[PDB]
Order: structure tokens, then C-alpha cells, then sequence
DNA sequence: TCTTATAAATAGTT
DNA sequence: AACTATTTATAAGA
């Protein structure tokens, strides 16, 4: 971007509406990217900031979601401090 | 994904629509 | 990268499975990255080409599947076929 | 809403 | 398992 930001809660609300809105979109096309060159099924929930519903599915979300309640083994499970995690250890590449 | 009231719920939900 | 690519499936093996590792990451960091920027909660999850599971969530996700099946109202949905078709419009 | 300058992610090679 | 040149994403401008 134009400058370098980090990562910290954005406190002007109409800031924090444009960023929402480009970086949701870059989040699903990267998603698409994901799904179609790996042959994965993809599904993304999001709530906004005042908990409004956004969501995508590479081809069908009812399909995912009830894979997912079919599932009945240990697997990858990751969360924002998981990802933390992985940054702290990472190379600055 | 598992055996539990979160399972039971979204697949209710999923199959009530 | 050092080259554009086509969008479609990756029949070599091992390439598939070193780009699955690469972008899954890039995809969680850049979910983490909207989940504090813009104050939200995100959800994530992933059957593989051996339909293996992978899932993400930005604090829990038994709390985001439950909000889900509370949520009524029309909202935004999309799928792979939306996304190429915005990819059409920005030409 | 689109463009533009700049930062971030990643394809190919190692 | 690392490196880097380049393509892609996006922060601030129009």
C-alpha cells in the first residue's frame, strides 16, 4: 500500500468500513485461488465488527458444514494465537 | 465434529432449511 | 512470484502439496490480520483433495457455528462463480 | 469507485 | 528447508 501499516485495531469507522470491504474480498479470492489449484472445499464465516454475517463456500456451504459435523477424528485446528505463534518462529523470509 | 450439543445444533439447523 | 500462473487444478503431487501448505498459511495470516484490523470474528474450514480437515477460527469456533445458526436475516453469500465473475468486471 | 505507488505473498529454483 | 525476483494485494489518492 501506499504506506506501511501494522496490525492493530482501526479506530476511524469509515477507515475501518474500506479496509473491511477490499480485505474481505482479497480473503475470498484467495480462497478461490486455494480451492480450485488443490482440489479443496473451502468455507468462511465472517461477523463484522457489529456482528453482520458475510460468508462463502468454494461451491456449496450446506455440503461443508455438514462434512464438518461428520468428522470424527483428531485434525489441524488453528487460532489467532497459533498464527501469532508461527510469525514469532518464522524467518523474516 | 464432535459427539456434543454444538454438533447437534448447526446439523439441525443445516437440515431444517 | 517468479511467474503468473493459471487458476486450475495442480496434477503434480508434491507441488500441490507445498502450495496447499503455503497458501493455507497465507489465507489464516490474512484472516488474523482482518480479525484485528476490522474488530471481527472469522471462521475457516478446509477439506482437503483426501478430504482431510483443516479449520481455523479467530477465538473459538463453537461460539461462531452457534451465532451462525442464529443469524435470520439476508446477508451476503458467494461462491467460486461470483469470484470469477468480479475477476471478469475488473478485467 | 477506480487508480496508483508501495508493501506483501509466492513460484520457481535450491 | 532457504532464497529472491516477480506477481499480486492494498493504503492512501483521485
Amino acid at each position: 500500500g501506499r504506506k506501511k501499516i501494522q496490525i492493530q485495531r482501526i479506530t476511524d469507522e469509515r477507515n475501518r468500513q474500506v479496509t473491511f470491504t477490499k480485505r474481505k474480498f482479497g480473503l475470498m479470492k484467495k480462497a478461490y485461488e486455494l480451492s480450485v489449484l488443490c482440489d479443496c472445499e473451502i468455507a468462511l464465516i465472517i461477523f463484522n465488527h457489529s456482528n453482520k454475517l458475510f460468508q462463502y463456500a468454494s461451491t456449496d456451504m450446506d455440503k461443508v458444514l455438514l462434512k464438518y459435523t461428520e468428522y470424527n477424528e483428531p485434525h489441524e485446528s488453528r487460532t489467532n494465537a497459533d498464527i501469532i505463534e508461527t510469525l514469532r518462529k518464522k524467518g523474516f523470509n | 465434529w464432535g459427539s456434543g450439543e454444538v454438533k447437534q445444533k448447526l446439523q439441525e439447523f443445516v437440515l431444517s432449511k
